[PDB]
């Protein structure tokens, strides 16, 4: 399998209220 | 004449994320009319009037716009050495060319004793030669192809 | 001759085993020097 | 009772009626294979199985 | 060859670590989590698989 | 209509305690 793997275990958590789910 | 955009096809920069600073970045381009253009009979195009120059070439890097107080935010982390970017190669690869004489039919292989801790699959083809040089140099006039490589 | 049983051999005329080299000087003896390219 | 365009062609009759036809199999040893799935139930009587 | 040596050079190029969530700081996994809708980071680190 | 409907039930591709 030639192939690549990513950062993706970790989802776009927004909610129907803000496109970005914020950062401290 | 013309007018082309060429993209990075590396495999360490091509995806990479670069944070503020200056660098120097060159890359050199190949003016061999074997090799950067294709034919549809595979006729030898250096003994045709085939030519190319350059004049100009731009580098246009196209910025995110960032938001300055998170800008530093994204930086600070990635100037942090638990958040180092890692990169493979698609093709992960070990590229070795045996030669095959004419009308040869057993090709052995000789290969001395390595680690073969974390190897994956053997993945082979036959090529076909006798005309262009090989990456190194890109040149040698004596050329006889141009199609497909 | 050359045998008809005694191990596990084979027949090819020139033994090679190499792999890839680098760089120009891969032609000699072939039509001359054209550089731009001219029949 | 249905009605349908004349053709003269030879024909008799098809009609598909659907329904459960779970079939399920056991194996309790080694070597034995064995089904439990009747169907075409009913059978009682003493005459012609 | 000898006896492994190669193993902590593989938690290292991540060829045989963790996961990419988890070799992170958690402030860069939360920004990469806000961002991703325009200005995907998914690409620029390796997960390993095994 | 139709039938026939059947049903399936970290980083590394397997690890289980699945016995009798």
């Amino acid at each position: 399998d030639i192939n690549f793997s990513s950062l993706a275990p970790r989802h776009g958590t927004r909610p129907f209220m803000g496109t970005w789910s914020d950062i401290g | 004449p013309f007018h082309i955009q060429v993209p990075q096809k590396f495999f360490a920069i091509k995806s990479l994320l670069l944070l503020p600073g200056s660098y120097t970045y060159e890359w050199n381009f190949r003016k061999d009319v074997n090799m950067i253009l294709q034919s549809s009979l595979g006729n030898d195009l250096r003994t045709d009037g085939a030519s190319i120059s350059f004049t100009s070439i731009n580098l246009y890097a196209t910025f995110f716009p960032m938001a300055h107080n998170t800008a530093s935010t994204l930086e600070a982390m990635l100037r942090n050495d638990t958040n180092d970017q890692s990169f493979n190669d698609y093709l992960s690869a070990a590229n070795m060319l045996y030669p095959i004489p004419a009308n040869a039919t057993n090709v052995p292989i000789s290969i001395p004793s390595r680690n073969w801790a974390a190897f994956r699959g053997w993945s082979f083809t036959r090529l076909k030669t006798k005309e262009t040089p090989s990456l190194g140099s890109g040149f040698d006039p004596y050329f006889v192809y141009s199609g497909s490589i | 001759m050359s045998g008809s049983g005694s191990f596990e051999g084979g027949v090819f005329s020139p033994y090679l085993t190499g792999r890839l080299p680098s760089w120009a000087g891969v032609r000699q003896n072939v039509m001359g020097s054209t550089v731009d390219g001219r029949p | 009772n249905f009605e349908v365009d004349p053709m003269d062609e030879s024909t008799l009759l098809y009609v598909v009626f659907e329904v459960f036809d779970v079939v399920r199999v056991h194996q309790p040893h080694r070597g034995v294979i064995e089904a439990v799935y009747l169907r075409t139930p009913f059978s009682a009587g003493n005459a012609t199985t | 060859m000898a006896t492994p040596s190669m193993l902590p050079q593989w938690a290292y190029m991540h060829i045989a670590g963790q996961d990419a969530s988890e070799y992170l700081s958690p402030g860069l996994v939360q920004f990469a989590r806000a961002t991703d809708t325009y200005f995907s980071l998914g690409n620029k680190f390796r997960n390993p698989t095994v």
